[PDB]
DNA sequence: GGGTATTCGCCGTGTACCTCTCCT
RNA sequence: CGGAGAGGUA
DNA sequence: CATGACGGCGAATACCC
């Protein structure tokens, strides 16, 4: 029915053409009658009748009648609903300007006129004039003329120029103006001007009037001399207890503006004096734009209570705006929602649903099968018969839902597992029953959760429930590819208890045929549950060809674990149920099974265990009492040895021998050590019991403790919540962060005093707040990046690119924060993997990498594997599934048509609540390899350091490299390059007050332009009492110090000067202040040595990064690479001119510079620290660089709170925040040089031009933030619906934009199908048809 | 086909292709009153033509074929 | 009369759940011992002393 | 509220996530019966007809 | 103090007892914390909170279901459920809540009568709330208006 | 007259559900 | 049945 | 009248040449 949707401004023309008649009353309804005034609001002849085919009047009322329009009342015999169909238009007395074209920065009329906004602000609300069309005189066409100086001007000339107030002359003004020649003027002057600040105010006016000129706007439509009226229907007035009726917040505004309308005709007419004429046009220009936008400017316009007015445009903006409210998102039938509460007893794929939500639910489902088997011969019947709830319609109702299945929802939905299909059970009472194993993908537990169930009406949703939403199909996380479904408390306690084992249980010693006769001996009673026996054990593997063999062995197991070998499926080994298995075991089991198996046996497995863990959690009787929180009976001591500690410090402090600061460290330390020690003896009294063995022996053995039990196993609890019941709370925080000097040495079985609870409520309160404050913040940040990526689908199975990211283990030094293995799994190579060999190619370069892959690559000591990303993906308009990678829910390939922008959205939104607002030594053996290194002459003959930028690798031997370092200049390694370590030992060594100069070659230096008094100080300290030298500082120096420079050449016995070989410069090293000089004049320096000495996390954080926010620091980098030139120094900011055609840089002076005088830095080089901008980073070390950056730093974060998020999602948002690029050469182009548009536009132009052969426009990248690149977007649809509404839709109009309804948020808002998923082939079918 | 479709899914490749082709078989036999292929152990039309798919009897190419048979006879 | 998960004892840490619980047996110990005293007509003297 | 006597043990899953299995008995004695009393208004106006 | 007064009753002081399993006689493996705890219904009752919708009653500017199980409204699918049927791929799923299922007003009226005819196919058409917003970007004096076909 | 540090006004700030009173 | 205010549940 | 929010960002302002 259509393609896209067009905006553009509305003329006077248009507004008419849309209307049906004129509003010229102020009155809505005489409310003694319920009938509408004439000419009113609500005017019928205008909007149309009331009532359905029913005139006002009355007479004619039937269908046959429709058509006629009735000559004694005037209303048009139709449909009532036209009447929210059929616009108004009021014709203004005088023009108005339209707000959203005044006050909406930037000011669309200011800038297309150069009036500031202010003049215009006093001239249309009538505080001064503006002369239009002067001609001879001195006056200019946009000179204001105050009230004052407008009758002087007058009677000095008054009669040959003229000169307007109001909106009256604003229009004249805008209509006045040509565009193209004033185009041409402009683009002009943008060649002849001097100030790149005046070309930027230009080019944006350039860009406005283009956008005037290539639409047909016209300037003088956004003055509104005819102003539309929304249908009557769409504002309608709620009547409250029948007699009266609510302030509708719409009517009002719009009586205002008939109002005011009226009086200024009255005026008109009248002839009356000007001032008060111009009061009335002032007054109905402010009711005018308070209907557009109440509160845009000035006091917002107030109703009956102090409420503000709602606006029109108020209606479509924010979360109770039109798009947020009721596009986007709206209320559904065939919905309900009750309390959940658990079914052990189901099935994965079940849920249990109330037989009376489900009758409700059910209810033309029902009404169709009793008119197909004849109980019901009409509707009503049908009705009745449900109302009644006859025995006919439960089975029917039983029928009916055998294979419907429903979606079950819980609120927030933070991922797209919050709504899962199950088919369900009818069940008695009123509460939904969800599977437990689901929980977890919930978030659920059933503690008053309550959960929406709808109901997938067509034969389309019914199956997109069965294939795509059920939990049976979705039992692994999109987010990280693990599974969901592993059981969590009782279940893990249950299975734990079963497996585990006890010394001297009863039928110790027995063997057994198999697991059968396990359960016969257990179940009568003959053998414990943790007997460790001899079991015959069958288990299966699978071989090349995928048969199962057999094998048959005796194994040394328990009898708990033979019974549950029963319920494991053929394939997986013993041995994975031949421990105790708790939560962790218990997942890699099912790992296992998955792995190995499918989904089919993996799923039932993972019933079968539930059942199990219950069934034996119920039969152990585990329990809680207040003697399992056993207290260690060293504690006591242990406390009074701390309080004796802390008592010594207090009088050691009492007698001056330590300050206030040390003394608090040392007691805090003190306190610590102690809550370490008791937390140590509670744990080693609490985890091990004694038992008497076989003979009268004792042993011992894993403790029964129910708490210790539940803890080991990871059903419930932890190491910090055991020493709180049973050890002691702890030191604790103040308000303010500071940690409290005494802790709370008390526990919970014995119970905290007055002053320890309430210094507790601290945390309590503090910790609950933090929640109840950052899960706002996390649900904007999930919004935004669901936008940025919303329109991001797999579109392609292979784009051909070769391009890809290099991935190497994630090493921060010392320890290993991410394997290579869980970066590559699932990805595909972006080129060939070769093995050690270096000419036998371990994997080709189209190889998905699955497990086995993965193992091969470890298992042959790979590096680094280069593997394609959405980044670097070459598909316009989405990404190909080559380049994704794996599906991490499905497990396969990505799918084409699969929303992957919302994947990666919802999966790094989710884990948003759980965020949280000297010298180097190798630990480890294994050969030294240093990069980027030099070797020279040493006193001590150990290699200094001398480049800006140097790391350190470990190699253990195999040759994968474990741990890397930075090393700064002037650090001395204590050993060599490819030196064997064993592990421990000082690797390097720098002070970190000292930064030396360093100089390669021995000799005497001497003090080349070097003025004694002037740019170098002595100093006697009085311990020393040495004469040291001291730079002062180029600024802080006395003024004739400031003409030079400091600089010390090399120069030795010889006499001349040795220099750096393989240079044409003399070695010459500048001391621009802050610089010690030890050491006397003409001394031999030894290479190895200093002569100068110079000093020197969570949520919000993860925003910050994907809003590409500048830090408040930069680190400065090399535009382009060369030799640095400071021509500037000092005077407020130092200003260096680099030399690769040398370019200037302004720099502040207060910055330290890791770069010296006579450094040949490269791009991108550090050349002062501080936190790296990602747009720098983009800029100079490219797409990759800043994509690298942006992933380590969200992971980073994510990995500090255990959170486990692919890095691919990571680089879908990067993606999207990559989609500008600005140009930089025209070249045979369209596209303005200088000008911002997208990415891939420039692609498909210059392909389209390399084509034919002609030479392509050149561009540079921009890095946008999530929402700077959503509201920047191509389709004015979702930037208006996300945020900035009235900016958005007025950019829009201006430039008469077109919106192809090609993304998800677009194809939502006009219920269309998206495309994506099922939909996406409709589309495509859409696409080719063209 | 019931609890799982990942034969289904392997058998037609495109899991939302999957479902559109159920979606046309179950229609056939929902409202173009059409015979399944398997036998009718009490399912409803969306799972017995995800049944046929799973063995291979029903996909998007047999369905254009016999759509085209049947109105070209 | 109610069976409760342990479970959510140990990582909530309200162990007065515990304590009342105990507390809550030993209470219904003595009236069970009294309401016996009741139940056999026992001496006044008997109640007053228990 | 009332006493109950509680027992601190999983049972069969009818516990998990702090699900709360309540005996007949509980039903039976009315321990957790409650009365609530509903106001329902009706109103004869004066309408134009 | 508590384990005296459990002394006094002739109880366990360690409060534990030996229970066991109704369904089978069976012997619980290790002593149960029993006792008595006193335990409030809150008045968040199943009653109160039960509520379904087919089909009912809809708003007077868009033609959505109303909201409120007092006023037998429908449950609000919102930004977030459509992010999670977008996931999914579940076009049709998402349509239907959009369409057939909200202010479609022709949509609903025809699934409804598909469905008593045993046809489970929608017909979706546009939403009401579309129209809506086109009515109002429209009075704020803005041509926003659809294209060809 | 022109570049740049400071200022001022606007934009945004979780979902779903439940109860009550009061409102030209 | 729209809006406002207050409180509450997850 | 309300005077308990604040961070980010772009247009406008002022200050310093
Ligand atoms: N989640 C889960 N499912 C179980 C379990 N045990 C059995 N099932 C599966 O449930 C499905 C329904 O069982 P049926 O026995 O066919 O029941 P029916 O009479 O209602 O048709 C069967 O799969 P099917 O219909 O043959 O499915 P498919 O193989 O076609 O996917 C069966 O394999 C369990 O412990 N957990
Ligand atoms: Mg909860
Ligand atoms: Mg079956
Ligand atoms: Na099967
Ligand atoms: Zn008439
Ligand atoms: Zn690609």
């Amino acid at each position: 029915e259509f393609d896209a949707i067009k905006i553009a401004l509305a003329s006077p023309d248009m507004i008419r053409s849309w209307s049906f008649g004129e509003v010229k009353k102020p009155e809505t309804i005489n409310y003694r009658t319920f009938k509408p005034e004439r000419d009113g609001l609500f005017c019928a002849r205008i909007f149309g009748p009331v009532k359905d085919y029913e005139c006002l009047c009355g007479k004619y009322k039937r269908l046959k009648h429709r058509g006629v329009i009735c000559e004694k009342c005037g209303v048009e015999v139709t449909q009532t609903k036209v009447r929210r169909e059929r616009m108004g238009h009021i014709e203004l007395a005088s023009p108005t300007a339209h707000i959203w074209f005044l006050k909406s920065l930037p000011s669309r009329i200011g800038l297309l006129l150069d009036m500031p906004l202010r003049d215009i602000e006093r001239v249309l609300y009538f505080e001064s004039y503006v002369v239009i069309e002067g001609g001879m005189t001195n006056l200019e066409r946009q000179q204001i003329l105050t009230e004052e100086q407008y009758l002087d001007a007058l009677e000095e000339f008054g009669d040959e120029f003229d000169a307007k107030m109001g909106a009256e002359a604003i229009q004249a003004l805008l209509k006045s103006m040509d565009l193209e020649q004033e185009c041409e003027q402009l683009r002009e002057e943008l060649n002849e001007t001097n100030s790149e600040t005046k070309r930027k105010k230009l080019t944006k006016r350039i860009k406005l009037l283009e956008a005037f000129v290539q639409s047909g706007n016209k300037p003088e439509w956004m003055i509104l001399t005819v102003l539309p009226v929304l249908p009557p229907d769409l504002r309608p007035l709620v009547p409250l207890d029948g007699g009266r009726f609510a302030t509708s917040d719409l009517n009002d505004l719009y009586r205002r503006v008939i109002n005011r309308n009226n009086r200024l005709k009255r005026l008109l007419d009248l002839a009356a004096p000007d001032i008060i004429v111009r009061n009335e046009k002032r007054m109905l220009q402010e009711a005018v734009d308070a209907l557009l936008d109440n509160g845009r400017r000035g006091r917002a316009i107030t109703g009956s209570n102090k409420r503000p007015l709602k606006s029109l445009a108020d209606m479509i903006k924010g979360k109770q705006g039109r798009f947020r409210q009721n596009l986007l998102g709206k209320r559904v039938d065939y919905s309900g929602r009750s309390v959940i509460t658990v079914g052990p007893y189901l099935r994965l794929h079940q849920c249990g649903l109330p037989k009376k939500m489900a009758l409700e639910l059910f209810k033309p489902f029902i009404y169709g099968k009793l008119e197909l088997r004849g109980l019901a011969t009409t509707i009503k019947a049908a009705k009745k018969m449900v109302e009644r709830e006859e025995a006919v319609v439960w089975d029917i109702l039983d029928e009916v839902i055998r294979e419907h299945p429903v979606l079950l929802n819980r609120a927030p939905t933070l991922h797209r597992l919050g709504i899962q299909a199950f088919e369900p059970v009818l069940i008695e009472g009123k509460a939904i029953q969800l599977h437990p194993l689901v929980c977890a993908a919930y978030n659920a537990d059933f503690d008053g959760d309550q959960m929406a169930v709808h109901v997938p009406l067509t034969l389309e949703a019914q199956l997109e429930a069965r294939a795509l939403m059920m939990s049976t199909n979705n039992i692994l996380s999109p987010a990280n590819g693990e599974p969901i479904i592993v059981p969590s408390q009782d279940v893990v306690l249950g299975l734990y208890y079963m497996t585990r084992d006890c010394v001297n249980a009863k039928g110790e010693g027995m063997v057994l045929t198999g697991p059968k006769e396990a359960e016969r001996l257990y179940r009568s009673g003959l053998a414990s549950l943790h007997a460790r026996v001899k079991v015959r054990i069958t288990e299966y593997e699978k071989d090349a060809n995928g048969e199962l063999v057999a094998k048959t062995s005796l194994k040394d197991t328990t009898v708990g674990r033979a019974i549950l070998w029963m319920i494991v499926p053929k394939g997986l080994p013993y041995s994975i149920v031949n421990q105790a298995l708790g939560k962790k075991a218990i997942s890699k089991m099912l790992n296992t099974c998955y792995r190995i198996l499918g989904l089919k046996p993996t799923v039932i497995f993972a019933d079968q265990i539930m059942y199990t863990g219950f069934a034996y959690a119920a039969r152990s009787g585990a329990s809680v009492g207040i003697d399992d929180m056993v207290i260690p009976e060293k504690k006591h001591e242990i406390i009074s040895e701390a309080e004796a500690e802390v008592a010594e410090i207090q009088e050691q402090f009492q007698s001056g021998l330590v300050t206030a600061g040390e003394r608090y460290n040392k007691v805090i330390d003190i306190w610590a050590a102690a809550n370490d020690r008791v937390s140590k003896a509670m744990m080693d009294n609490l985890q091990t019991e004694t038992v008497i063995n076989r003979d009268g022996q004792e042993e011992k053995q894993v403790s029964f403790n129910s708490i210790y039990m539940m803890a080991d196993s990871g059903a419930r609890g932890s190491a910090a919540q055991i020493r709180q019941l049973a050890g002691m709370r702890g030191l604790m925080a103040k308000p303010d962060g500071s940690i409290i000097e005494t802790p709370i040495t008390a526990n919970f079985r014995e119970g905290l005093n007055v002053l320890q609870y309430f210094i507790s409520t601290h945390g309590a309160r503090k910790g609950l707040a933090d929640t109840a404050l950052k899960t706002a913040n996390s649900g904007y940040l999930t919004r935004r990046l669901v936008d940025v990526a919303q329109d991001l689908v797999v579109t392609e199975d292979d784009c051909g690119t070769h391009e890809g990211i290099m991935m190497t283990p994630v090493i921060e030094g010392g320890d290993v924060k991410e394997p290579l293995r869980d970066r590559v799994l699932g990805r595909v190579t972006a080129e060939d993997v070769l093995k050690p060999g270096t000419a036998d190619i371990l994997v080709p370069r189209n190889t998905l990498l699955h497990e086995q892959w993965c193992d091969l690559l470890e298992e042959n000591s790979v590096d680094a594997v280069k593997v394609r990303s959405v980044v670097s993906c070459d598909t316009d308009f989405g990404v190909c599934a080559h380049c994704y990678g794996r599906d991490l829910a499905r497990g396969h390939i990505i799918n084409k048509g699969e929303a992957i922008g919302v994947i990666a959205a919802q999966s790094i939104g989710e884990p948003g609540t759980q965020l949280t607002m000297s010298s180097i030594q190798v630990k480890n053996k294994g050969s030294i390899k240093l990069s980027n290194v030099k070797s020279v002459v040493n006193s001590s003959g150990k290699l200094v350091i001398t480049s800006r930028n140097t790391e350190l690798k470990l190699i253990d031997e195999f040759g994968r490299t474990k741990e890397s370092y930075k090393v700064p200049y002037g650090a001395v390694l204590a050993k060599g390059d490819g030196e064997q370590v064993a592990g421990g030992e000082t690797v390097a060594n720098w002070d970190p007050h000292t930064m030396p100069v360093i100089t390669e070659v021995s000799g005497f230096v001497r003090f080349t332009d070097m003025i004694d008094g002037q740019t170098i100080t002595r100093q006697t300290d009085e311990l020393t009492g040495l004469s040291s030298l001291v730079v002062l500082d180029s600024a802080e120096r006395t003024a004739g110090g400031k003409d030079l420079r400091p600089a010390l050449k090399i120069v030795d016995a010889q006499g001349n000067d040795v220099l750096i070989p393989g240079t044409d410069m003399p070695a010459q090293y500048f001391l621009p202040g802050k610089a010690i000089v030890q050491l006397e004049d003409g001394v031999q320096i030894s290479s190895g040595d200093t002569l100068a000495r110079i000093p020197q996390g969570g949520l919000p954080r993860v925003a910050d990064l994907f809003e590409a926010r500048r830090p408040k620091e930069p680190a400065i980098l090399a535009e382009i690479s060369g030799i640095v030139s400071f021509g500037k120094e000092t005077k407020g900011k130092r200003r260096l001119v680099i030399t690769p055609d040398p370019y200037e840089e302004m720099i502040p002076k207060w910055r330290q510079l890791n770069v010296f005088e006579g450094e040949r830095v490269e791009r991108g080089d550090v050349i002062s620290d501080g936190p790296e901008a990602p747009h720098d980073i983009l800029r100079l070390r490219g797409v990759h660089a800043v994509t690298r950056y942006i992933v380590n730093e969200v992971q980073d974060v994510y990995r500090l709170q255990g959170v486990k998020i692919n890095d691919k999602h990571i680089e879908v948002i990067v993606r999207q925040m990559l989609r500008k690029a600005t140009i930089v050469n025209a070249g045979s182009s369209d596209f303005l040089e200088g000008e911002q548009v997208e990415y891939s536009r420039v692609k498909i132009a210059n392909r389209e031009l390399e084509a034919n052969g002609k030479v392509g426009a050149t561009y540079s990248r921009d890095l946008l933030g999530i929402t700077k690149a959503s509201l920047a977007t191509e389709s004015f649809i979702s930037a208006a619906s996300f945020q900035e509404t009235t900016r958005v839709l007025t950019e829009a109009a201006v430039a008469g934009k077109r919106d192809e309804l090609r993304g998800l948020k677009e194809n939502v808002i006009v219920g269309r199908l998206i495309p994506a998923g099922t939909g996406y082939a409709y589309h495509q079918d859409r696409m080719r048809r063209r | 086909a019931r609890v799982t479709v990942q034969d289904a899914v392997e058998k037609i490749g495109n899991r939302f292709d999957l479902v559109l082709v159920a979606a046309r078989r179950a229609r056939q036999m929902q409202v173009g009153g059409k015979d399944p292929l398997v036998p009718e152990e009490n399912d409803k039309t969306t799972v017995i033509a995800l049944r046929e798919i799973e063995e291979g009897l029903i996909n998007n190419q047999i369905l254009d074929v016999r759509e085209r048979q049947e109105q070209q006879e | 009369d109610i069976v409760l998960n342990p479970l959510g004892v140990p990582s909530r840490m309200n162990i007065g759940q515990i304590l009342e619980t105990h507390l809550g047996m030993a209470a219904k110990g003595i009236g069970d011992k009294i309401n016996a005293m009741l139940k056999q007509q026992q001496e006044v003297a008997k109640l007053r002393e228990f | 509220g009332q006493n109950m006597r509680v027992a601190f043990m999983p049972w069969n899953g009818y516990n998990f996530e702090d699900s709360i299995l309540v005996s007949e008995r509980v039903v039976q004695e009315d321990r957790f019966t409650t009365i609530h009393i509903q106001e329902l208004a009706c109103v004869s106006r004066d309408t134009k007809l | 103090e508590i384990k005296e007064l459990l002394k006094l009753g002739d109880l366990p002081t360690s409060g534990q007892i030996r229970l066991y399993d109704g369904r089978t006689g069976e012997q619980f493996e290790r002593p149960v914390t029993v006792g008595y705890m006193y335990m409030l219904k809150l008045n968040h009752l199943v009653d109160d909170k039960m509520h379904a919708r087919s089909t009912g009653s809809y708003s007077l500017v868009t033609q959505q279901p109303l909201g409120g199980k007092a006023q037998f409204g429908g449950q609000r699918f919102g930004e977030m459920e459509v992010w999670a049927l977008e996931a999914y791929g579940a076009a049709y799923t998402l349509q239907e809540m959009l369409t057939v299922k909200s202010d479609d007003v022709n949509g609903r009226t025809k699934m409804y009568k598909n469905i008593v005819d045993g046809n489970h196919q929608m017909e979706p058409g546009m939403p009401e709330s579309f129209n809506v917003l086109l009515k109002e970007i429209r009075s704020l004096g803005i041509n926003i208006e659809l294209e060809d076909e």
